């Protein structure tokens, strides 16, 4: 799984990230209902329209888990545990689903790091958010 | 693939700014590099072993114009995608025989390329006109094969 | 989809075979259960909740015949499946919003479905001329999207 | 990942597949060779032909190894360790690749086991393939 250089990479990243954790991740989904309109038919009692305050409600609670995910960085799988249930069992969300979320974020952090938005820190967010899918997904095999 | 004006214009005047030298190698190497096994198609290019090694890789750079260019074409012809790729579809098809599935990648990457390129001028709305664009090249490229 | 005078015997001596209604369900079914996320798009079917709770349900069983007449009709004008699911791709894409991956699942299923059915008489050359269909089915299915 | 339904579900087909293992384990590559010949160009110093005995005899070594995945159903990571490096690092062979074998398993097993190949059961060999593919590309992310 993630290499002590990749471990190093993300903590790194998310550092810049910091205070605006939560609007990047409120950018993300945006990013996503518009580039991938079938993501929609998860939130029909959102109103997703631009400036929708449930959106920006959520994109700090979508960001909080990362944090997370990355603060237990090496047990994500304990960590991540109620999230997986949730998604997974509860709202039965289409995997593939997981990916167009992990696409937006990586494209949400590029715009908005240019310096460390490297190659190498981007394989290593990509191989990070490959494992937060895969854990938010490990209850359906 | 349909594109409004709107989405006409975003797409467009964007890639009017694009750098057809740096642009089209930056896609390329970060996919080689994100997806290790695409490497397997450019062994032929040398030293592949390390990010700054093919980062740097001039084989890279200069194929990845080449890239750039098909897309630009299909810009211009995204009213016949499938005319405009016909021969690449061939050649990674029949010839190469590369799954579908990376076409997708390298489009996703472009994507991120760009973002990070042009930054908060990369507008959602600007990224889902451009998500339509490369899923409509990337089911151009593959149709030698449904 | 092509299809070779071998690959067109092979699916449609097959074809001829296969049980209208059993088969329709049973591939549905499996989907539903092994592709739990499915589900959410048949909630309206009542419990769901179990294989045989799914695999014996009603419902399941009815609209998988609609289904395999679908795949019928399809085998019928392989030349031009696109015509031939235009209807059915606005109702997927457009109204329902299902993602084109699981067309590609279903078409699987519905190849294991026919596999178990049939046994050692589905070799793999009749998988592989199978296979085409289905991809071919899967990708037209889907054209309210590229 | 696997409940216990799911390890008994799995270890009972495995069971029934006897030593037919090396057997099915041949006639899945067949299928995936033919169905997606992409994949292909990883066997280029293979004779592919039908009775190609390097594919009879490669299709044994599939088999054992799932066997052992089976056998050490608690600890697949540590067990097919080795053969994680071989694919994700020596081979470096597409991820997509292992859902076109796990599909072509299943289908040789519906073709052998009818009794046996049930919903149920099926769904837990899909769950359980799964689980072994993600291990065998572990070493991607
Ligand atoms: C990067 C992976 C993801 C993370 C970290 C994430 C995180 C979360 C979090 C923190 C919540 C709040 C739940 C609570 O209040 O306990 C949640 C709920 C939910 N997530 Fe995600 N999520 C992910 C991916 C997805 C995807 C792919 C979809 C579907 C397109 C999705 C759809 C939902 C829905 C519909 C809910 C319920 C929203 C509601 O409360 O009405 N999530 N997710
Ligand atoms: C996403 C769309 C893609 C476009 C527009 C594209 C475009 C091209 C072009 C313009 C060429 C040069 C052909 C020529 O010389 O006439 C080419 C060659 C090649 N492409 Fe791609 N390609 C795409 C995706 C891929 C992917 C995903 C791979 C897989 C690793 C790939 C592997 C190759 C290889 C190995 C060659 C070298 C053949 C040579 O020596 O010219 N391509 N491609
Ligand atoms: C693989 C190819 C598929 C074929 C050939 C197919 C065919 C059909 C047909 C024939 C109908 C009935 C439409 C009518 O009444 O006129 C239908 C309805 C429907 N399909 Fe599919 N379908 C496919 C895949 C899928 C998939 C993967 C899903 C996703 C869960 C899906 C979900 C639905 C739903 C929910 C309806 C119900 C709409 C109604 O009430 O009629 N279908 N499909
Ligand atoms: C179900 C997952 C898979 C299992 C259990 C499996 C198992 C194995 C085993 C046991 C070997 C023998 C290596 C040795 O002698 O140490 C091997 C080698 C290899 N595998 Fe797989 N494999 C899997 C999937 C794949 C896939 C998806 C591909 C690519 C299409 C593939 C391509 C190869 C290649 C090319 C080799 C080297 C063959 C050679 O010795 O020349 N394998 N695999």
């Amino acid at each position: 799984v993630l290499s002590p250089a990749d471990k190093t990479n993300v903590k790194a990243a998310w550092g810049k990230v910091g205070a605006h954790a939560g609007e990047y991740g409120a950018e993300a989904l945006e990013r996503m209902f518009l580039s991938f309109p079938t993501t929609k038919t998860y939130f029909p009692h959102f109103d997703l329209s631009h400036g929708s305050a449930q959106v920006k409600g959520h994109g700090k609670k979508v960001a909080d888990a990362l944090t997370n995910a990355v603060a237990h960085v090496d047990d994500m799988p304990n960590a991540l545990s109620a999230l997986s249930d949730l998604h997974a069992h509860k709202l039965r969300v289409d995997p593939w689903n997981f990916k167009l979320l992990s696409h937006c974020l990586l494209v949400t952090l590029a715009a908005h790091l240019p310096a460390e938005f490297t190659p190498a820190v981007h394989a290593s967010l990509d191989k990070f958010l490959a494992s937060v899918s895969t854990v938010l997904t490990s209850k359906y095999r | 693939v349909h594109l409004t004006p709107e989405e006409k214009s975003a797409v467009t005047a964007l890639w009017g700014k694009v750098n057809v030298d740096e642009v089209g190698g930056e896609a390329l190497g970060r996919l080689l590099v994100v997806y290790p096994w695409t490497q397997r198609f450019f062994e032929s290019f040398g030293d592949l072993s390390t990010p700054d090694a093919v980062m740097g890789n001039p084989k890279v750079k200069a194929h990845g114009k080449k890239v750039l260019g098909a897309f630009s074409d299909g810009l211009a012809h995204l009213d016949n995608l499938k005319g405009t790729f016909a021969t690449l579809s061939e050649l990674h098809c029949d010839k190469l025989h590369v799954d579908p599935e990376n076409f997708r990648l390298l489009g996703n990457v472009l994507v991120c390329v760009l973002a990070h390129h042009f930054g908060k001028e990369f507008t959602p709305p600007v990224q889902a006109a451009y998500q339509k664009v490369v899923a409509g090249v990337a089911n151009a490229l593959a149709h030698k094969y449904h």
